[PDB]
């Protein structure tokens, strides 16, 4: 598992340590989207950071599974729940929350569990779409901290294949 | 082992999420009327436009150990006054607009919801009517103690309402 | 998709252009072995710590234009801590521990192989195999200029300790001394 | 007679010239495999829809008219989706994973062999395996004017889904696109 | 079982307490050099004026339940830039100052430390180098999520590293 | 024992039928693409919106014993060129607008249909590709003898097909 890069901005160029993290605060509402980010291992993006996206410019046809997994770094006492959804290839962004329930969804809840496995059926080059929705707004007491950072991980499964090998 | 069963007995399946309703201290009450309020959810929406199913509800509240409150969940056959995901909310929660008072309410089948020693409850009923294939019951969940907390926490504390139809025969 | 072509052997196989050499109108170039030579080749080794390889090299000889001329040329090897020569007419190219491989133009190219030098178990890339040396027979110079490439494959490849890539470009060659992003970026967060 | 000769094998079984290519005094040539090149072998592959087969590639060189000079070629072959060569000097002819033949023009022709290089499990005719690369070594131009043709085999040949010839000329190269009947006429219908 | 081996495989004899680190909102990381660092600890310290040993590290953080943030441990072979017991601070903890990205950094074996649900975390890593008898690796210990904290509270969050050397041959 | 099976090997289940075309003493030819044509009949309608299933087609065609004629259903995989429930209509059906004759196109499965001693005819294919997950192919009837019949007749013959997918996963 390594580190992608969801907080890609041009902001965030000067300082490269925001970037590994995405803030969540108490001024988001019910029904905003946190943060949304297409899957290719090949393509510059969020997964040209990883050590797999970089092992996929050196081979042209590669095609498997993948994994996302989340690391919750906020307080304690927080509790919220966070819709993580995953739209096929070949569909359509969704508009609202409501629209991104009925296709493949997973309820991650902080206030107990705090990492789940999210794991892409397939994949193919010859792309998915990751949204992160709000469930419920953030539940902050008092003296604790009102903001938090959630770390995006991804590994590769073992069905994962490559071939024809290209140099960059 | 907190499960409730109503009465003493009992694409399709999947876990359905409603929407979370923000529940404040000037609040008073919301309910939702099924099967009309799922109708427009997921694979029921095309599919309501005679229907045989029981109904498993799930209401969870995300709260910290520094607010303070307790809800009240039931299920009532047949509720009438005298409508969307959005549901609704009622004017009198005294008597629930029904001019039915509120003390009486824990008659049917109900779940207390305290936010101290629960954080979620629910309650499985079953089809129940005259005629076996046909606003057949209401969910009515309303705060019996307001809430109350200090100056600089969360104001708002999310209400999540998911139904799984379990048993359905179309 | 078997996993023949992902492994660790079929990686390094390919042959690559490890090094160019050019004699003007000199008459002895002398190259050390480095595989560091180029961006190629030098990425992918950093991605592992430990490496055990044996060594492969091919001598291929034309001139500048291409056409081939019939002249002899000497390839020599000069172990780690053996004097290179200092001129077509010294010493080390008599040596009898110095092995040497007489081919011509017309000669197809050689191939020889270097098995494992260095005393410990294997390298450490965070190196040397020795020098060559390169003349052209006889006590008189050759009215030809001479252009050769080496190629250098590797054979029967170990890897140990996975270390991760360096995103940031190279500046020296024996030091991995303006930081850049690593990937690209995008106006939003919310953005396709 | 047997039926040895009229199996499918044997009807692709036999060479042909897919490609003819001209330096005159440019000094690279790229050209793209097609074996839609010419009316023959073409004709004969839209008797099927999937086929697979293996390719087999012979390098011929020679001069135009007809002498052989000792000068160096190189032969590469580009993959699909590799970049191809802007010039002589480019970055392209350096590339590792890039497969080289070193052949002269006294060395008789090399052999090359490609697999099937299609991601599904046969080809659909109704394709592309990549383009080549040729030029002379050297930084300088060689005076010397180069003219070769490439013979093309079929290995291991597998058919599907027979479909009926085209009787009509073809039109353009990518599309099958005045209709001109496929037999013959006579006078009247009772006549020899 | 949190136990993380590397790599798969596994008065001399005590508990050797490093210094302990201030970490706070501005820092950026600290790295130790392993045996180096160490050469000056204790029984160790006129023993190093050839070794093969394993060694078992742990770093522990003491915090409240409170705060909120993240580090990393992590264990490279032959961590080479381009120290004593203060060891020393990166300027760049993006690049680490290897100009190596911090994202590929878990390749190597790691274990994360999250001072949500875990005040701890060890690495056992054994003796790697191609002479058994000889800088042989460092220990890098940098924050993925900064501190954030409520004004009030502590501000500095110790953390302490102790060496436990494990098959010790000198 | 009529049935021809395609190259010798072989809410959802229910006959579809498509539109009956009015074939003349003038026409040319149809052609249906599948199955492309039939995404938008029926369950499929909103299905369409990775498909692998086996294709039973029927072609049926009613007269009287006072016509003559003869048609010519065939299955080609993979017809290109060189749409809805209507089909399409054939310019040139000599070459098929493909640049291929008429005559060779029996080497494709086909069955003969003669307005003499058959009413129906029938094909069954199964799904052939290089790619098992995926215009695999078209539907060509052609009459090879025009209509002919004496004045007083109905001069409009109606042709039907009906589409029955057998082993379908999607």
């Amino acid at each position: 598992e390594t580190i992608l890069e969801v907080n890609n901005l041009k902001t965030n160029e000067t300082t490269p340590m925001q970037r590994l993290c995405f803030p969540v605060s108490v001024q988001s509402k019910t029904g905003e989207l946190c943060a949304a980010f297409r899957a290719d291992p090949g393509r510059d993006g969020p997964w040209q950071s990883t050590i797999l996206g970089q092992l996929c410019r050196y081979y042209t046809q590669w095609s498997g599974s993948l994994e996302v997994t989340f690391m919750f770094a906020g307080s304690f006492m927080a509790t919220g729940k966070m819709l993580i959804a995953y739209t096929p290839p070949g569909g359509s962004v969704p508009a609202d929350r409501i629209t991104a329930m009925l296709g493949t969804h997973v309820i991650w809840d902080f206030g107990l569990q705090s990492s789940v496995t999210l794991v892409v059926p397939w994949i193919s080059n010859t792309t998915g779409i990751i949204t992160i929705w709000y469930q419920t707004n953030y539940v902050v007491p008092i003296g604790a901290p009102t903001t938090a950072y959630i770390v995006a991980l991804a590994a590769a499964q073992d069905n994962f294949t490559m071939k024809l090998c290209k140099d960059t | 082992a907190n499960i409730v069963i109503a009465y003493g007995e009992w694409s399709v399946n999947r876990f359905f999420t409603l929407d979370t309703k923000s529940w404040a201290k000037d609040s008073k009450g919301w309910y939702w009327k099924f099967p009309d309020v799922l109708t427009e959810v997921g694979v029921f929406g095309q599919n309501a436009q005679l229907y045989r199913s029981g109904f498993c509800v799930h209401v969870q509240c995300n709260a910290s150990k520094f607010h303070q409150g307790a809800l009240l969940v039931a299920v009532l056959p047949e509720y009438v006054l005298g409508p969307g995901q959005v549901g609704a909310v009622l004017t009198h929660p005294y008597v629930l607009d029904a001019g039915i008072p509120l003390s009486q309410l824990t008659v049917c089948p109900h779940q207390w919801i305290n936010l101290r020693t629960n954080n979620c409850a629910t309650i499985i009923v079953p089809y129940m009517n005259t005629v076996p294939f046909d606003c057949n019951f209401g969910l009515l969940v309303i705060p019996v103690v307001p809430l109350d907390f200090n100056a600089g926490a969360t104001s708002e504390i999310p209400i999540t309402v998911t139904i799984a139809p379990m048993c359905a025969e179309f | 998709h078997s996993t023949q072509e992902t492994a660790i052997g079929n990686f390094f196989s390919r042959a690559g252009l490890v090094s160019i050499i050019t004699m003007p109108t000199d008459g002895y170039a002398n190259w050390d072995i480095d595989l560091m030579g180029y961006a190629q080749l030098r990425r992918k080794c950093e991605l592992f710590t430990y490496m055990r390889f044996d060594a492969e090299f091919t001598f291929v000889v034309a001139k500048p234009n291409g056409e081939l001329v019939p002249q002899l040329l000497q390839y020599m090897y000069v172990p780690p801590g053996a004097p290179k020569p200092t001129s077509r007419d010294s010493f080390a190219w008599q040596t009898a521990t110095n092995p040497s491989v007489f081919v011509k133009m017309t000669d197809p190219p050689a191939q020889v192989s270097v098995p494992f030098m260095s005393p410990a178990s294997a390298y450490q890339w965070f190196n040397m195999m020795g020098t060559f040396s390169i003349r052209t027979v006889g006590t008189k110079k050759s009215p030809h200029s001479i252009t050769l490439r080496v190629y250098m494959r590797i054979k029967h490849v170990r890897a140990w300790i996975p270390r991760p890539l360096r995103n940031q470009p190279y500046l020296f060659k024996t030091n991995p001394n303006d930081i850049k992003c690593t990937s690209t970026s995008r106006d939003k967060i919310t953005t396709l």
